[PDB]
């Protein structure tokens, strides 16, 4: 292991460190979004702490609210043609990350 | 400074006519917009960047 | 005996090459019908012919033919909401299909 | 003891995962807070989009929205008397905290 | 330690292929042929099932699929992929029937 | 010797830990099981507090519970992480008692 192994191990920890930051504060405005959108589009029977005390995971509270406002706002047909079927049961992950954003974006199409 | 020259070219605008209504009537106003509401331009402005 | 069932592997594994060569042509069939998209939608300037002139490969004239395609008809809101970036110059791949499956939804709602 | 007692420290890393969690929930309502107040009340010009491009860390970006929010709203003189200087560009931390919530007052007592 | 997990999977696999033929075997071919008793006789883990598996052969694949695909009547000497052969064949046939 | 302070803080968290099961122990499952006549009978402070541990564990969790938690139907060896956990059962029982 020489000086210029350690000068890129350094960096490299440095930046993975950094990376992981970045990560957390993603996450951050991730859980930002899901309460404002459950507070601001959504009735107040789906809120967090009912949902916790019916006992569901955090993430599952994530993707009830997200499909909810996607039903909400986003069309049955454009549904049906971005996550090629009616049912969003099974759709949670990048797919529902486009059927959000388009519910962010039908809202304000919608103001 | 690309914000700053289309900051620049709206005041240019503004400016000329307001220079006109300067000339023809005595005065000219000029509104720098902020982000803010149309009730908020009551409220004075500390420190902001113009919209 | 041990031979014929070894040999039955292999011809099960040739089958699922001949699969693979079904799934190359589905792929095909894909191409065309983002071909047929880019007729429709797109500039005469976008053409297979003068982009192989100009000297591009086939994916690449694909690609810039789906990253067209999404900053027409998908709006910049949802292109950046999908992407988490604004740019799509290094978005290729499975976030492109998706971003050209909300196109082809767009230009379906749009009609 | 041995399996039941493996099994129980690995509960202890559940422990340690809430925690963590939780921490990151701490950090969700903070900056997004931060977040709100910048977007709601400050130019496009300071989106965090542009600040990275711009090349900024996230930190740098969120005490830049929390310096240019207090000199929106909160008042020189109460500047000058919380954080005993005008001054705002080394005064980030814990008095930039009371900073930010005297702003948040100040914006909720204007609406 | 990964090649032990690996191991243990693999365990894990051949422990449910076992469950799935035991909970079809009992139900389809008889008593006289469970594990207990076929312990108690003196067989082995593995002849058991290949035995079972045998049987499973003998009850559903017909003897004209057991001559031409395996090339022999008899199951008894047959043993390997192809006995994989004849049991999918016959878990196609209870399937059908 | 602030070693010693936090040794003494888990000497009291310890101490209220054994008074509140002697509490609701001699309110819940009788007096022979009392700290003085156990003390009398011989038994170490520890050994006391475990067997009454035990006693409310048989109380108030049923012993199919018990053998769920415990793994085994007695609870004469289960003492342990497996022990606190039937004892938090015991209270959740007496709590919705």
């Amino acid at each position: 292991l020489s000086i210029n192994e350690r000068i890129t191990k350094e960096l490299a920890e440095v930046e993975e460190r950094e990376r992981i930051e970045k990560q957390l504060l993603l996450e951050a405005e991730r859980i930002n979004e899901i309460d404002t959108l459950a507070k601001a589009h959504l009735s107040n029977h789906f809120n967090k702490e009912v949902l916790l005390a019916k006992g569901y995971t955090l993430k599952d509270i994530m993707q009830a609210q997200r499909r909810e406002l996607v039903r909400k706002f986003v069309p049955i047909e454009q549904i049906k043609a971005i996550a090629k079927v009616s049912d969003i049961s099974h759709i949670d992950g990048e797919i529902l990350e486009q059927l959000v954003s388009l519910a962010k974006v039908n809202i304000k199409l919608r103001k | 400074e690309v914000e700053l020259a289309r900051l620049k070219v709206q005041l240019k605008n503004a400016l000329l006519n307001c220079i006109i209504s300067y000339r023809f009537h005595g005065i000219g106003y000029v509104l720098v917009k902020t982000k803010d509401t149309l009730i908020d331009l009551e409220q004075p402005v500390n420190i902001e960047l113009p919209i």
